[PDB]
């Protein structure tokens, strides 16, 4: 029996942009409905 | 030091957002907002400048002005990078009323720490200004954010105005070849068709937060920015929300590491949505800058002027190549 890590995002889920030195946070984000361009 | 300040400020906004409309997207740039509202405060005094600062969540035992202007005088500097690889931008600006003469200082203070534009106005044409300020967000958002402005009063004395801009690559980008249509679950019961871009067999940062019933990833960008995405369990959300706290960023990222990942799952998604901050900032304590007591008098020196609306809008675009988002605040100002 081997291990493995599956990950979906299909279902509301957070977003969060940040910066790579201080994490400062440039955009937040929260998906409930993932509309489309 | 700061940073942490930023970080609750953006938290604390985001929970009141989610209060008043617990199941919609949200977007916003925290830090788009904080710099307009610092902006905003260098002519403040008195109980107007400290409910802002306090506001910001900045601790005034702890910090100075000056230190908080150049923490905002710093992060503007980092956040202007050009090249096909990353585009970020940070702008603002001044919008004044025709003949209305600011205080030196008020004029210095902006232009060195906030690298401030500064545009005469007549808003007695309130359609005019309108579209000088919308195109003048346009511009900056290379198109992205339109109509920042819906409507401006004819009384008003100043506009205050904030945009950010940001263009990324990921830095293991999703072939559109694995990009299949597939459920997404609005709740345990409603499902939307959506395409689902895909990785596999890739070894990225992540943790699985049991306490809180989340699993949170960390995909970056080529550049100076990441993205970190956090997937509650099935009803978790609310409680996930509420904990979203400096420390528990902190945690998230003291807690990472490598892990091999068979397969991730990522819907293609785009998002906007528009805010008036007032009944928020309200909320977070910024109350007298709004009222007939505001001091706002470091901006001309007359104590004529008050905050009359701060509105928000921003976009997110994610997909298999990168990132496109942006935003931008503006602080409208009224004659007392």
């Amino acid at each position: 029996v081997e291990t493995r890590t599956i990950v979906r995002f299909n279902r509301p889920f957070l977003m969060i942009i940040v910066d790579h030195f201080t994490w400062n946070i440039f955009f937040m984000s929260k998906v409930t409905n993932p509309k489309q361009a | 030091g700061l940073a942490s300040a930023n970080v609750d400020f953006a938290f604390s906004l985001y929970k009141q957002l989610v209060l008043k409309a617990p199941d919609k997207n949200v977007i916003f740039s925290p830090l788009s907002i904080s710099t307009a509202l610092a902006f905003l405060s260098l002519g403040a005094h008195n109980t107007t400048l400290t409910e802002i600062l306090k506001g910001l969540k900045f601790n005034l035992t702890e910090t100075s002005e000056a230190e908080i202007h150049q923490s905002f005088q710093h992060l503007l500097r980092t956040l202007n990078q050009s090249s096909d690889e990353l585009q970020l931008s940070m702008g603002n600006a001044m919008f004044v009323k025709e003949q209305l003469s600011l205080l030196d200082r008020f004029t210095e203070d902006a232009k060195r720490l906030y690298g401030s534009e500064a545009f005469a106005t007549d808003f007695q044409d309130s359609a005019a200004a309108k579209k000088l300020i919308n195109d003048y967000v346009k511009n900056g958002t290379r198109g992205k954010i339109t109509d920042l402005i819906k409507d401006l009063d004819s009384q008003t004395m100043m506009v205050l105005v904030n945009y950010i801009f940001f263009k990324a690559k990921w830095e293991m980008p999703f072939d559109p070849q694995d990009t299949h249509q597939s459920r997404f679950y609005l709740s345990k019961k409603k499902w939307v068709m959506v395409p689902m871009m895909s990785l596999h067999h890739l070894t990225i940062p992540y943790f699985r937060d049991e306490e809180l019933s989340c699993t949170v990833v960390q995909l970056n960008y080529t550049g100076n920015a990441s993205a970190l995405f956090i997937l509650p369990d099935q009803d978790k959300m609310e409680e996930v929300e509420a904990m979203l706290l400096p420390e528990t960023l902190n945690r998230w990222g003291d807690s990472l590491e490598f892990r091999e990942i068979g397969e991730l799952y990522l819907p293609k998604f785009s998002i906007s949505r528009d805010y008036n901050l007032n009944d928020i900032l309200l909320q977070l304590g910024i109350e007298e800058a709004f009222t007939s007591k505001a001091d706002l008098s470091g901006i001309t020196g007359a104590r004529n002027l008050a905050v009359s609306q701060v509105v928000h809008k921003a976009v997110l675009d994610v997909f298999e190549e990168g990132t496109e988002a942006s935003a931008a605040t503006a602080v409208k100002i009224t004659l007392l």
